[PDB]
């Protein structure tokens, strides 16, 4: 028996809160009873939809999300990170090296209209933008080894990302 | 109507200096907070003396619209040794139209405590020739800035004056001016009156001088 | 919003009296892009456009992002008698330019009063000395006070900001110590006071013992 996997919808494996997710649970299941089961951090819940839809993302909704079926093997582990904010640094995975553009996100609680932002590392000030926008990078390059984080204009105060470390 | 992409902002306002000196004024401390959400108005707020909450009694809304918003504040009667000692007043709003909470922190500023000092000038001859001349009465080496100010002729108070904010000092103490407008006649007449000056710093928390020709 | 921001400062108080100075209004661009650095100024005074006037421009870099200034000399009497200055500032990022205008004071002046106020015999105790110096019915705000002792500028003498006053005008102090002896022994002094009114925008009176 194959086992299931688990998908996310967005691909953004680090959210904030109000933040929409959902983990979907590929795989074939029995043409006799096909029931799915969820688990946040090894136990279950509410056990059924073959797409677990987190509609109003908070903390707790963090852990690792793993997924089986009346025909799959325990599925493999999933992270969903989930912080309190206005503004969160999101990318794929913050170990980056080579041959990749550093793709960085500067995202705003309910997605609220950011401005004039800038990204930044180690408290300096890496790129501008008058209008919200993502931060990626030409030819990945050894020279990105450092602490980022963003920061813009909600209305007319301020928010600020927590830093990362872009590995 | 007001988009209001934003926490509506947070503004803590201390006590009057007076009702903090006279133990018989309720010095209260209040916690404006405007651009509440039309939709998503009332916040909670939580109020931290120094350190642990407080929300027996110390509390007292009433919300309020406004421009095109609405607009609620939080009064809380502190305690006048408290306050005029260094209580530190901790406000925290919550709007479920922000991603967490906001919290101001506002207390009496630090720095050794000044006695004022209250002089009273008499106005200049050269404005003799006006029809009010200007009774001033300066107030210098003080601190905190905190203070109040008033004008006592006799049995009873008086209203045209106007005081300036007070003024770093250039040896980190603080002082202002207080002019006093009468008539030319009141004055000169040898009428007598008094610059009520009050201040932490004082015999009794209030001084004073009478100013005649 | 989102965009390059724009900011008009006008001329100072002091260059705006003494016609020996150069005033200026002064129109800051900010947020400006790297990758629209272009930002066009046009000025326009009391609605005709200046042109030139002599109006200068050029950028630097800040943030990470750019800084243009353009910088239109004023007439001294054009901004006294109360002329508007526009400044309009368009970037290519910018949906449509920006509009700042800037103008002195409106409303009739009024000629400030000066009395010098010497100090207290109560104070004749402590070893320096408050003299005073008020200056009140002046309109607009826009005044600087010094003091010559000796035909010097004295240090450790503090003035107040003009404060509101009941008639619409605004009055201020100017406390200025020195030590006991000085004034003790008999010596004199004078604020100076400066308002677009005075003969010469210029006043001054003296305050001694006796
Ligand atoms: C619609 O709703 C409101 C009101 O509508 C309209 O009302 C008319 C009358 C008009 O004048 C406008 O007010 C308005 O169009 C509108 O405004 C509200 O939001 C703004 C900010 O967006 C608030 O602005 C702040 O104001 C305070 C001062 O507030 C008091 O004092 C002023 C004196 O000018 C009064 O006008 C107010 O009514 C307040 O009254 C006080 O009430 C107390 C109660 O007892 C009393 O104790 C006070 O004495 C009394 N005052 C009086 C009447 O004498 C400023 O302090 C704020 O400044 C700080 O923040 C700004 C950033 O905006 C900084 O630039 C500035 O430096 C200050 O920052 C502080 O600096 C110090 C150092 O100096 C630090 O120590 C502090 O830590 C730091 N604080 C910070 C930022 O952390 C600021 O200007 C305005 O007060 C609000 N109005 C109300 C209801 O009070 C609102 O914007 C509008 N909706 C829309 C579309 O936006
Ligand atoms: C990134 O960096 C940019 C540059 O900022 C840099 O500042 C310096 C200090 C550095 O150390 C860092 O801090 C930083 O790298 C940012 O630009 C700034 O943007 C903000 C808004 O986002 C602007 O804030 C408003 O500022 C105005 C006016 O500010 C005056 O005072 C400050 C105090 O430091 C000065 O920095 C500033 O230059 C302004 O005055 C000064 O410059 C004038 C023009 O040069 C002088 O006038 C001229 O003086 C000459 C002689 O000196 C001559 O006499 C001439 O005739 C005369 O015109 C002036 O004399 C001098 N100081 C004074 C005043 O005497 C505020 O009024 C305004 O306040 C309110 O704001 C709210 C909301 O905006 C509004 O509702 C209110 O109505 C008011 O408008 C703001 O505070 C700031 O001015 C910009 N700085 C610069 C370079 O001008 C940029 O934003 C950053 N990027 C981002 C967004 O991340």
């Amino acid at each position: 028996l194959p086992k299931a996997v688990v998908f996310l919808e967005p691909q953004w494996y680090s959210v904030l809160e109000k933040d929409s997710v959902t983990l979907k649970c590929q795989g074939a299941y029995s043409p006799e009873d096909n029931s799915t089961q969820w688990f946040h951090n090894e136990s279950l819940i509410s056990s059924q939809a073959s797409s677990y839809f987190i509609d109003a993302a908070t903390v707790n909704d963090s852990g690792e999300y793993r997924c089986q079926t009346n025909l799959s093997t325990l599925s493999d582990p999933v992270q969903l990170e989930v912080h309190i904010g206005w503004l969160l640094l999101q990318a794929p995975r913050w170990v980056f090296k080579e041959e990749d553009p550093i793709h960085l996100r500067c995202h705003s609680w309910k997605n609220t209209a950011l401005h004039k932002v800038t990204y930044l590392q180690n408290g300096k000030d890496r790129k501008y933008f008058h209008h919200n926008s993502d931060f990626h990078i030409p030819k990945a390059t050894l020279k990105d080894s450092g602490s980022y984080f963003c920061r813009g204009l909600v209305g007319s105060k301020n928010v600020s990302s927590e830093t990362v470390n872009i590995t | 109507a007001p988009e209001l992409l934003g926490g509506p902002s947070v503004f803590l306002f201390p006590p009057k200096p007076k009702d903090t000196l006279m133990i018989s004024r309720t010095p209260e401390v209040t916690c404006v907070v405007v651009d509440v959400s039309h939709e998503d108005p009332e916040v909670k707020f939580n109020w931290y003396v120094d350190g642990v909450e407080v929300h027996n009694a110390k509390t007292k809304p009433r919300e309020e619209q406004y421009n095109s918003t609405y607009r609620v504040v939080s009064v809380l009667t502190v305690l006048h040794q408290d306050w005029l000692n260094g209580k530190e007043y901790k406000c925290k709003v919550s709007n479920k139209a922000l991603p967490a909470p906001i919290e101001k922190t506002i207390s009496k500023a630090k720095g050794q405590p000044r006695e004022p000092q209250v002089y009273t000038l008499p106005p200049s001859r050269e404005e003799m020739t006006k029809n009010q001349v200007s009774l001033t009465c300066l107030v210098k080496g003080f601190y905190p800035s905190d203070i109040a100010v008033e004008w006592e002729s006799n049995g009873q108070p008086e209203n045209n004056y106007k005081t300036t904010p007070p003024v770093l000092d250039s040896d980190g103490s603080f002082f202002l001016y207080s002019k006093l407008t009468v008539d030319k006649s009141r004055w000169q007449q040898g009428n007598v009156f008094s610059c009520s000056v009050m201040h932490e710093a004082l015999h009794n928390h209030y001084t004073q001088k009478s100013l005649s020709l």
